[PDB]
């Protein structure tokens, strides 16, 4: 046995925490998230809504090595933000926008119980 | 044990130490049973 | 040796038109015909069909 | 006419080959003969009167595809790769897993590998029809994309599909046979069949006994893994000593089938199937059929790879600097001919000197069913959904799996077993022992002006020792 | 199986449909190990009597 | 700096398959949910075989792994099925696990085909998709073949047997009206299925202040779930991820102090 | 063990005699049975 | 005999003297990691969970290493001997109970190769001290060795069925000296011809030359994708080249962040029109060329293999002279990931559309084989009269022979020059060719045009049958057709008896290949 | 009675025959018997 079980790529072991954060020294209001156990489905989906705030210089991903499981996520904002409100702000809207389509989904299949034509 | 003979399949119990023939058949290959601890499979 | 459960590459269920595919050869159908009344119509699930060999009727020849 | 219209007929009317060398139609002709000959090479083209070439010819060829060997008539349009290409094919289809015999079930071979779900090809040359390559094949039509995607597959590699692995691609299974056979090689030195137990025999090592069955062997079915003892042989000693069986390292098999009979000698003797299945892992070795080999850097799920604007995913991706420098345009050719035999339903013909099948007539016939009329298609990214500049070329191909596969060649040694008169390292049954540090390894170094390094490498890990010296004279004391 | 006689390797104009062209190993017995072509047939002898 | 308002419009719907229209969205959010109907759907699979008696021509761990990919009913009872590895019983129990079994024997000249006919399960939810037949082997006169298995909860990111699509389309903007893709030569690519131009036209006219808009799906379904339960067990797992993951966050900024 | 390690600096050949092969040699009066053992 | 017992190799002084087998080493296939710095390997677990490291015990390191020494041989970061200072080796394997087990200052633990570790890595021939250098390990889950592809040069390696082995320093001074004199960043530039041996390779080099093209603008968010993987990078974003309509970044401009330190340099690019610098327009460059790094920022000019492989002048020699040895290392490390993660969004292929001409060109090219296999013929029916005249120093079939060769050579440029200059700037061959990455000009004009003449021993093809070349023939033919000129291509496929003299013209340059190898070893053996 | 254009199909129907009579491997059984 020298490959990995299927199982190392999406469960937690004990000793691991999901989420870390550490302030980048470089320049001011800058942070950098380290989620593990995650991908590309998460780490886009972030990004994406991040841009979309006025109030956010940089927001960027990269998936350090394709045959471990970790992202890192870097945020830097204007002198009078957090990065870590950026963050939290961007997760309440995603959540915001997928309970939202699922509502006119569902409506949109029961529009048919008979068929509209 | 108990073998198999390779012609005609009549299972006959083969003591210690003794000649390699089947019984109604005069056959010298025998085939041993398979074992009856089981293993378990992935479908993975 | 047998037809696999699965196309490779879409994940279609084809493990269970192989007995129907014999019989529209049977009659009269040409290949492309015969895959079109199963319902193939992309080009990686009709490869699948198309270009097997059946092995399996001649393992059942030698006596157990 | 009146030789073909009865010759389509053999099957009921008893005319065939022999009734046609006897009817001064067809004629063997020598290589000595050959030179007081003249040839033509195809009737409907070189035999008609003209300002014409020559006007005695004396024979003519039956198809000028004959003149290729058995390994070399399985490439398609090999009349448009560059000449050493086709020598490494043919010296490369000759180890590829495939199904190598219809009753490999009886036959207890040492070394056989099988294939899960082997399938014929989609561009077959008229030659393979009489070689039977459509009733035993050895390879799978996959969906190749020429493309870079994240560099992993530069300078020879592949990336593969991962949950197409998951679904059979390539899998397959690996035979392996040992005997041992009961010797009275003194008249006291004798051995037996038997379980060795622990106060009695004496040689033995700490290894469990427990899988032995009363006989000295194990049924089958039970998971044999590395360094598990099979077969108990015991020998008198002028009490017991006992031999025994052991298996390599690194097998993890499981015991397929047991026999027992009588050799030529008429000694007793057994032998025994390992079974071990092999999934496509990142060290195997895959190769196409116009000398294309490569190993396999990295596997992407589905919903990581590049899709169309249908979902269709690529089997397996490869680097498109592999074409300008080698000039295997008949690889470009049997994936575009591929994909017009999908889509209509026919097989597709590749047998070399056709002047029937340009490039112009395949693709007007594909551009038919609703594709680009050169293969290329638009590809979507895997990773965030974006469209991809460029047009990725994409198509079915014929793919075959190398015997070379990564489980068998890693070893390693760390302060390993030693020999006994010269106390240098050995391997013995061990399977791992060193690597030699050869006369040109030990220039690098002293051109490196490394003198700890070299000293290590060849005195300490090597056998070490100390001895005393007299002083006065210069002789061991 | 190591002259480096180049004439016993190289392929000669005699061999056309007799040998396979293109077939042959790699190393050091290039040209030494050939196979025949897929027609080609050899001869069993007779008495000239 | 907030969230949009996404609407949805179905084309079709049939047993098999649905197409459906996404307007009023951004790119990553209308591909991370094309890679969730793939990968993180949850469905019932065979993932624990035991072979008594095989004395057919597959060896054991070919049947073992043609088993794996019949695909299950999983429609209604996947939600009340814990994974096994959180589960508080033992190795399995009926909380977590449905057991099948299978017992062929070949007495007749004529052959035998074993079919998925024969997967008798004892909890009448889960059958295997009939309701022709998946064929697994075929015997002949004097062998037999006798097992028992369970089925497990897993998704797609385990292994490929477990996630409950066939291909699944997607695409966007039919027209390169954003100039993603440079085509050399625009007069010899087909026109989409979804494009709006002339019969003798090309491309739309270049326009440099876009944006990618009105996603188009297709996703078809093996037999496990129906066509329109994919998706709404889709976003209802993805939103279950992030709002996860905030709880985690909120830990630990809190925990800052 | 208990004696000093160096290292070595010249290699000198040479025949040597009768009298020291007699004098450091350790089966004194020397091998006389060409049988090894007896029981 | 006893002179018999010691004869040469294997005897006693040539096969056990200097030449041996060791431990410490293993062996295995190695497959491309583009996500490893050029100075570290991928090993398997399997591999590192075997071969181990004394390590002594210190008052600094007697917890770690207790712990260690807690969890033996089953956890894979363990240990397994405990050496104490009697020289008692004691094996954790059989030990009932390791808590009694209390390391003391002096003892000399045997740990598992871990992260960070040195080792040391060559190939099968050794030929030049470059293929034997140091590198650093890094574990990761498969069973093949993973490294870099700018190494692949110095080792001449690729991957299809490799092989490479690997020794363990096990002292510390080995491991010093290993440090400080073969590390693979210091072995960079060659004393044999004073420049470089890595430069970039195949797949990146044909990407950097379109990404530094005059016209590539980059969006705010790929600039930002690209940006996270920059390894020296200080944390602020450049002003785009473009602010108006709305920002755009260029490829030269993301390009400068990657060039380190100020350095200065001025080269040329593979297409430079040599009339360029005589005209107007020197410092202006229509076609972009005259690449110009100036104060370490990418000025103008695209880049290839004249100014980014493995010749004396180039940027990475510059950047090495000047910089030093530590900064060249990240200097690869990020072109490679940078561009790669751009390749990704721009994509590169090859396929037939690839491989084709339009209508004009094919007429144009059999018009000029025509005219030339006309040529041909009245030189051939003008020497069966008696009407040649034989130059000094040649006989009258040898200065035949030397101006059939002239007719049919220039036919092979001159149609190859029509294959070039129909070709299309979105063509994939010369994206390939252009930048230099792999390919020839002559192999677009064998696949577009005219695959040439062959030839046997450094002459046209001989006469195998007495008189003639093949059976087909008629006795003496001395035409271009009938001696081995094939004048198709590898697009329009071969006729059979063209298949043939190919098939020769092969076989002849596939066994001097097979020669050479054993020759040039043997020599330089000798001279050694 | 000549064959114009029916010569693709005709000329695989004479090398079919040759193979199903001397077969692949007649060079060995040949010179055995012999
Ligand atoms: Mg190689
Ligand atoms: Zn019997
Ligand atoms: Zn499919
Ligand atoms: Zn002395
Ligand atoms: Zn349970």
């Amino acid at each position: 046995m020298n490959a990995p079980p299927a199982f190392e790529s999406f469960l937690l072991f004990e000793g691991e925490k999901k989420i870390t954060i550490n302030k980048d020294t470089k320049v001011p209001n800058a942070c950098l998230f380290t989620i593990n156990k995650e991908d590309h489905t998460l780490g886009n989906i972030i990004k994406s809504q991040l841009l979309k705030d006025p109030q956010v210089l940089f927001a960027g991903y990269k998936v350090p090595h394709p045959l471990e499981h970790k992202i890192i996520i870097r945020v830097q904002t204007t002198p009078d933000y957090s990065p870590q409100e950026a963050f939290t702000n961007a997760i309440t809207d995603l959540i915001s926008e997928l309970s939202l389509l699922e509502e006119r989904f569902r409506v949109a299949i029961k529009d048919k119980q008979e068929g509209i034509e | 044990m108990i073998y198999i003979c390779g012609e005609c399949h009549t299972e006959n119990e083969i003591k210690s130490r003794d000649p390699i023939r089947c019984r109604e058949c005069g056959y010298r290959i025998m085939y041993k049973k398979r074992t009856k601890r089981l293993v378990v499979f992935d479908a993975r | 040796m047998i037809i696999p459960v699965r196309c490779f590459t879409c994940g279609k269920i084809v493990g269970n038109k192989w007995e129907a595919y014999l019989g529209l050869l049977q009659a009269e159908y040409t290949e492309g015909d015969a895959l079109d009344a199963l319902g193939l119509k992309r080009y990686c699930c009709r490869r699948m069909l198309l270009a097997h060999v059946d092995l399996i009727e001649k393992l059942l020849n030698y006596a157990p | 006419k009146r030789h073909i219209d009865q010759l389509k007929e053999r099957e009921y009317n008893n005319y065939s080959w022999q009734d046609l060398v006897a009817s001064g139609v067809v004629e063997y002709i020598d290589t000595l003969e050959e030179e007081t000959v003249m040839l033509a090479m195809t009737p409907d083209d070189l035999q008609e009167k003209e300002v014409a070439y020559c006007s005695t010819y004396t024979h003519c060829e039956i198809h000028p595809s004959m003149i290729l060997g058995v390994c070399a008539s399985i490439i398609p349009f090999p009349d448009h790769n560059q000449s050493p290409r086709n020598t490494y094919q043919s010296a490369m289809g000759k180890q590829a897993m495939g199904v190598y015999i219809t009753n490999f079930h009886v036959r207890m071979d040492t070394l056989a590998h099988v294939l899960y779900y082997p399938q014929k090809p989609l561009v077959t040359t008229r030659s393979m029809e009489y070689l039977r390559f459509r009733e035993l094949p050895a390879g799978i039509n996959s969906i190749v994309a020429i493309a870079s995607y994240t560099g992993y597959n530069q300078e020879d590699s592949v990336i593969m599909n991962r949950s197409a692995v998951d679904r059979g691609f390539f899998r397959s299974v690996f035979y392996r046979s040992y005997k041992e056979q009961e010797s009275k090689k003194g008249f006291d030195q004798e051995e037996v069949f038997e379980k060795p137990t622990r106060e009695t025999c004496q040689g033995m090592r700490h290894a469990i006994y427990d899988k032995l069955d009363d006989d000295g062997l194990i049924a089958p079915g039970v998971r044999v893994s590395g360094d598990d003892v099979i077969i108990g042989k015991t020998v008198t000693l002028p009490t017991k000593r006992d031999c025994s069986t052991f298996l390599r390292t690194s097998e993890t098999g499981i015991v397929d089938q047991v026999m027992v009979t009588l050799n030529q000698e008429g000694y007793k003797f057994c032998k025994i199937r390992v079974r071990s299945v092999r999934i496509p892992q990142i060290g195997d070795k895959f190769a196409s059929r116009h000398g294309q080999k490569g190993t396999c850097g990295i596997q992407y799920r589905q919903e990581d790879m590049p899709f169309t604007c249908e979902g269709i995913t690529p089997d397996i991706i490869i680097n498109p600097h592999a074409i300008p420098s080698r000039m295997t345009i008949g690889h470009l050719i049997e994936c575009l001919q591929g994909k017009v035999s999908a889509n209509k339903g026919e097989i597709g013909d590749a047998t070399p000197f056709n002047d029937a099948v340009n490039v112009q007539k395949i693709s007007n016939l594909l551009s038919d069913y609703g594709y680009h009329l050169r293969g290329n298609e638009v590809l979507y990214n895997g990773f965030t959904g974006r469209k991809i500049t460029s047009q990725i070329f994409i198509g079915p191909t014929y793919y075959q799996r190398l015997k070379h596969m990564v489980d068998d060649k890693i070893h390693s040694r760390a302060r390993g077993p030693i020999q006994i008169l010269n106390r240098q390292p050995m391997e013995g049954r061990s399977r791992d022992g060193g690597l030699r540090f050869g006369e040109m390894e030990r220039d690098c170094q002293i051109a490196h002006g490394a003198a700890q390094f070299l000293r290590e490498r060849l005195f300490e890990a090597s056998d070490p020792y100390q001895v005393h010296v007299c002083n006065l004279c210069g002789i061991m004391a | 199986r190591d002259g480096k006689l180049a004439k016993p390797r190289q392929l000669h104009n005699t061999l056309w449909g007799m040998v396979c062209p293109a077939e042959t190993p790699e190393g050091h017995a290039v040209g030494l190990v050939k196979n025949l072509a897929l027609m080609a047939y050899i001869s069993v002898g007779s008495q000239p009597s | 700096p907030y969230a949009n308002q996404p609407t949805v419009r179905i084309t079709e719907l049939t047993d098999e398959n649905v197409k459906f229209i996404i307007e009023n969205t951004d790119l990553a959010v209308a591909n991370s949910i094309r890679r969730v109907f793939i990968a993180e759907v949850p469905i019932i699979a065979i993932d624990w075989v035991q072979i008594d008696a095989n004395s057919s021509v597959l060896h054991d761990e070919f049947i073992a792994h043609r088993l794996g990919l019949i695909p299950l009913t999983s429609d209604d009872i996947v939600d009340k099925l814990q994974y096994s590895r959180d589960c508080t019983c033992e190795e399995f129990c009926p909380e977590c696990s449905v057991e099948f079994t299978l017992d062929v024997r070949c007495n007749e000249d004529q052959t035998r085909h074993v079919t998925s006919r024969d997967l008798i399960s004892n909890s009448p939810r889960v059958i295997p998709v009939t309701s022709d037949d998946i064929l697994i082997v075929k015997l002949r006169k004097g062998q037999e073949l006798r097992l028992r298995a369970y089925a497990k909860k897993g998704f797609g990111k385990e292994h490929a047997k477990w996630n409950p699509t066939a291909g699944v389309a997607f695409e966007y903007d039919p027209d390169n009206a954003l100039r993603h893709t440079v085509y050399p030569k625009p007069e010899e690519w087909p026109k989409s299925e979804y494009s709006e131009l002339d019969e003798d036209e090309s491309q739309a006219p270049y326009d440099p202040n876009g944006k990618p808009e009105r996603f188009y799906y297709n996703v078809e379904s093996c037999g496990s779930l129906r066509p329109e339960t994919i998706v709404l067990s889709a976003l209802s797992g993805l939103k279950k991820k992030l709002s996860d993951l905030q709880t985690q966050l909120s830990h630990e900024i809190q925990s800052d102090v | 063990s208990a004696c000093p390690l160096r290292t070595i600096k010249r290699v000198q050949f040479g025949v040597l005699s009768p009298d020291e092969l007699k004098r450091m040699s350790v089966t004194e009066g020397g091998i006389k049975y060409p049988e090894t053992t007896e029981g | 005999s006893l002179k018999q017992r010691l004869k040469g190799k294997e005897g006693r002084v040539r096969g056990n003297l200097m030449g041996k087998r060791v431990d410490f080493s293993a062996r295995t296939v190695i497959t491309p990691d583009p996500n490893l710095s050029i100075d570290q390997v991928g090993v398997p677990r399997s591999i590192a969970a075997n071969m181990t490291f004394a390590e002594i015990v210190t008052p600094f390191n007697i917890d770690r290493l207790q712990e260690l020494v807690r969890r033996g041989n089953s956890q894979y970061p363990g240990a397994k001997y405990i050496i104490r200072d009697n020289g008692d080796r004691i094996d954790l394997r059989f030990h009932p109970k390791p808590s009694d087990l209390h390391l003391q200052t002096g003892y000399k633990v045997e740990r598992h190769m871990c992260d960070g570790d040195i080792v040391i890595f060559n190939r099968q021939p050794t030929l030049h001290k470059m293929s034997m250098m140091g590198h650093r390990v890094r574990i990761l889950p498969w069973s093949t060795f993973r490294l870099n592809l700018s190494v692949t040069t110095p080792y001449n390696a690729d991957f299809d069925g490799d092989e490479m082995n690997l020794h363990l320093p096990q002292s510390l001074e080995t491991r010093a000296e290993i440090q400080e004199l073969a590390m693979v960043p210091r072995m960079i530039v060659t004393p044999q011809s004073n420049r470089p041996v890595m430069g970039i390779v195949q797949d990146t080099l044909t990407a950097v030359r379109k990404f530094t093209k005059r016209d590539v603008f980059l969006e705010r968010g790929e600039v930002m994708n690209l940006l996270m993987f920059l390894s020296t990078w200080d944390g602020k974003v450049p002003q785009p080249a473009i602010l108006k309509p709305r920002p755009l970044w260029t490829g030269k401009q993301i390009f400068s962040l990657i060039i380190p330190g100020h350095i200065n340099c001025i080269r040329t690019h593979s297409t430079h029109p040599d009339d360029e610098d005589s005209g107007p327009y020197k410092h202006i460059s229509p076609g972009d060329t005259k690449v110009v790094v100036e104060n370490g920022e990418l000025i103008m000019g695209i880049l290839c293999k004249k100014s980014l492989g493995t010749s004396a002048g180039s940027l990475v020699h510059i950047s090495y002279l000047e910089m030093g040895h530590d900064i060249t290392r990240l200097f690869y490390s990020n072109i490679q990931t940078v561009i790669n993660n751009w390749l990704l969004i721009e994509g590169h292929t090859i396929g037939i559309g690839d491989s084709i001409a339009d209508s004009k060109t094919y007429q144009d090219i059999q018009n000029t084989i025509k005219k030339a296999k006309q040529d041909v013929i009245e030189v051939i029916e003008k020497a069966h009269n008696n009407e040649l005249e034989p130059t000094p120093g040649n006989t009258l079939r040898q200065t035949f022979e030397n101006q059939v060769n002239r007719i049919l050579n220039d036919a092979r440029d001159k149609t190859g020059s029509s294959a070039q200059k129909s070709l299309s700037e979105y063509n994939n061959f010369k994206s390939m060719v252009v930048s230099g990455a792999k390919g020839s000009k002559i192999n677009i004009s064998q696949v577009i045009a005219v695959v040439g003449q062959q030839n046997v021993e450094g002459k046209r093809i001989p006469f195998g049958f007495k008189h003639r070349t093949l059976p087909h023939f008629i006795k003496d033919d001395y035409g271009p057709e009938s001696r081995g000129f094939v004048e198709n291509s590898y697009l329009a496929g071969l006729t059979p008896t063209e298949f043939f003299f190919h098939a020769m013209g092969g076989r002849e340059g596939l066994i001097d290949t097979a020669v050479k190898t054993a020759e040039t070893g043997y020599i330089q053996r000798r001279l050694i | 009675e000549i064959t114009p254009d029916l010569w693709q199909e005709a000329c695989w129907i004479v090398i079919s025959s040759y193979f199903d009579e001397k077969g692949l491997v007649r060079q060995q059984l040949d010179s055995f018997d012999e």
